[PDB]
């Protein structure tokens, strides 16, 4: 087998196989009787016609067929002889077919260079150990509870987490610009919408108050020379409205769907649901920075079939939210998601390389585990256990993850993880 | 106010209009489990909503002459396929089972595509959250779907 490599697109190497003309004839001699047998011409066949004959004259049509099945046969044939690691779409480009020469064509086709595993020391992970009493989860359900209230006027002392309605002067330099005011306006405490300190003069006076406050506009203000510039405000303050914590009634509390809805019930429900989901949310919060210190210490070149890969998935789940509308994934540039794809496929790689290293296998007793604790927020997960026994492509998955995770653990076994009892809240980032 | 010199017109200083556009009559109510939401009839076929308005002949014919048939939701559970119809959940997700679906068995090339910060939408938001006792949380259809599929 005549064969020409040159390394020519850095990674995409370009193995310029020569096919010989009596492996040609023989493949579609080989081919024409397949299709005699299958045809029944075999056996109509009365052999007065010479196979030589009718090779080159009526397999003159599939010398084209038998030509690209060589060419993928040839292609497994030499990256395992030549001890190539191979990889990409195989750019067969086919040189000029002369019936009774030799078919010369360039395979360019990429490789996957090896992860090179760097110090595993350079990566740094938080381990934040989530404690949870009554006063957190009361706290939480409070929080939930303000969410859920139910906002009534009243009349007096404003406080600094209401709403209100005041009638201001909106003014700059003491001078009432026009447009500048609004009347009856309904202003709301906590959401940086508005202009920063705003709020604060409403916070701390009566529902029967008329008062002029000094609050400098926001940087984020359309006026240059009146971003961060310091005006005047008339804040007619008529009325304040305060939420209500609403009913904690055993038929209300359930209405969320509180199973067990009543009063400890709900705090106990709700508490064995929150630890449930920081189950997985700290076991996200390890692994997340682990992969974050992971790819932080160690970068490697993908060859494009991985990340263009990567990049089609990312299209299509960025198109799916931004519209929905047809097809509109495949416009969709590289380069708008390269880096992150890249990135994707480079963790890939690690904890690939972490499997095949280390012998890092997928273990019963961490499949053991992960299915129990998940299916822990059931009382009797028939469901989960026979979907495994009756569905193995999920099953299999499953010690996939399970795989994924121990190659995670193998790597926070040389990663500086620190650990820290830390409040309630610490996982729970966002309550508005 | 709409003019080059500033006021408020190139931003509006309150950032709370109101105007009083649509004075709580629907928005402020949810409608519970959409009794007048989703196809018409929140409970019952009932037919006799269009009766008032024009005709009372379903609509035009759709599979089982469109969804005004009196009684048998459950198309399947009769012999074993779906056993219990979405069971509460509608499958959803975790209802379900499944944790992570994709195309790759034995792959490690997953990562991001569920991690909610710049891939998907927020970072757990673990507060609390609870109270997922099934819940028909997710799309439950039957009959026709997307490109003509039962």
């Amino acid at each position: 087998m005549q064969v020409s490599v040159e390394t020519t697109q850095g990674l995409g190497r370009r193995v310029t196989i020569t096919i010989a003309a009596d492996s040609i004839e023989t493949a579609v001699k080989s081919e024409l009787v397949n299709v005699a047998k299958k045809v029944r011409i075999d056996g109509f066949r009365k052999g007065k016609v010479p196979m030589n004959i009718v090779a080159q004259r009526y397999g003159a049509s599939v010398r084209q067929d038998v030509l690209g099945d060589l060419m993928s046969r040839n292609f497994i044939d030499a990256i395992i002889k030549e001890k190539i690691n191979p990889a990409g779409a195989p750019t067969y480009v086919p040189g000029e077919y002369k019936l009774g020469e030799d078919f010369t064509y360039s395979v360019e086709f990429e490789v996957y260079p090896e992860v090179e595993l760097q110090g595993l020391e350079a990566i740094e992970v938080e381990k934040p150990i989530v404690e949870v009493t009554d006063a957190d989860v009361d706290g939480m359900l409070d929080t939930l509870r303000k969410q859920q209230a139910t906002w009534k006027e009243k009349d007096g002392a404003v406080e600094a987490e209401d709403r209100v309605t005041i009638d201001f002067t909106g003014s700059v330099d003491g001078e009432e610009f026009e447009g500048g005011k609004a009347s009856d306006f309904v202003l709301a405490m906590g959401q940086g919408r508005m202009i920063p300190g705003f709020e604060d003069g409403i916070k701390g006076h009566k529902a029967g108050e008329e008062f002029t406050i000094d609050v400098t506009f926001p940087e984020e203000y359309h006026a240059e020379n009146l971003k961060g510039k310091a005006a005047k405000f008339a804040i007619n303050l008529k009325k304040v409205e305060e939420r209500e914590l609403p009913e904690l009634t055993a038929e209300f509390i359930k209405r969320f769907g509180v199973e067990d809805g009543s009063v400890e019930g709900l705090r106990a429900e709700v508490r064995k649901n929150m630890e449930r989901e920081l189950k997985s949310a700290i076991r996200n919060r390890v692994k997340s920075q682990a992969i974050e210190g992971l790819v932080k210490a160690n970068d490697i070149d993908v060859p494009a079939a991985l990340i263009d890969s990567e990049i089609d998935v990312l299209r299509r789940q960025a198109a799916q939210r931004f519209g929905g509308n047809e097809k509109q994934a495949l416009e969709l540039p590289r380069e708008l998601f390269e880096e992150q794809a890249k990135r994707r496929v480079v963790v890939g790689l690690l904890l690939g390389e972490v499997i095949r290293t280390n012998e890092l296998k997928a273990d019963e007793e961490r499949v053991k585990g992960l299915i129990e604790e998940m299916a822990s927020a059931y009382e009797d997960p028939k469901e989960v256990i026979e979907f495994y026994s009756k569905n193995k492509e999920l099953m299999d998955n499953m010690r996939n993850v399970a795989l994924e995770e121990q190659a995670v653990e193998a790597v926070l076994a040389k990663a500086k993880v620190t650990e820290k009892e830390t409040t309630f809240n610490e996982l729970m980032n966002q309550q508005a | 106010m709409k003019q080059s010199t500033i006021a408020l017109a190139l931003l509006p200083l309150l950032f709370t209009p109101v105007t009083k556009a649509r004075t709580p009559e629907m928005p402020v109510l949810e409608n519970r489990a959409a009794q007048g939401d989703i196809t018409a009839p929140g409970g019952a076929r009932r037919l006799t909503g269009d009766q008032t308005a024009a005709l009372r002949d379903s609509l035009s014919d759709k599979p089982a002459k469109n969804i005004i048939l009196l009684i048998g939701d459950g198309m399947g559970d009769s012999e074993i396929t779906a056993a219990r119809n979405y069971a509460e959940g509608a499958g959803g997700f975790f209802k379900g089972i499944d944790a992570l679906p994709l195309t790759g068995q034995y792959t490690h090339y997953a990562l991001n595509k569920k991690t909610g910060k710049p891939d998907y939408v927020t970072d757990s938001a673990a507060s609390a959250t609870a109270w997922s006792t099934g819940v028909k949380t997710y799309n439950g259809a039957l009959g026709v779907d997307i490109h003509e599929k039962d």
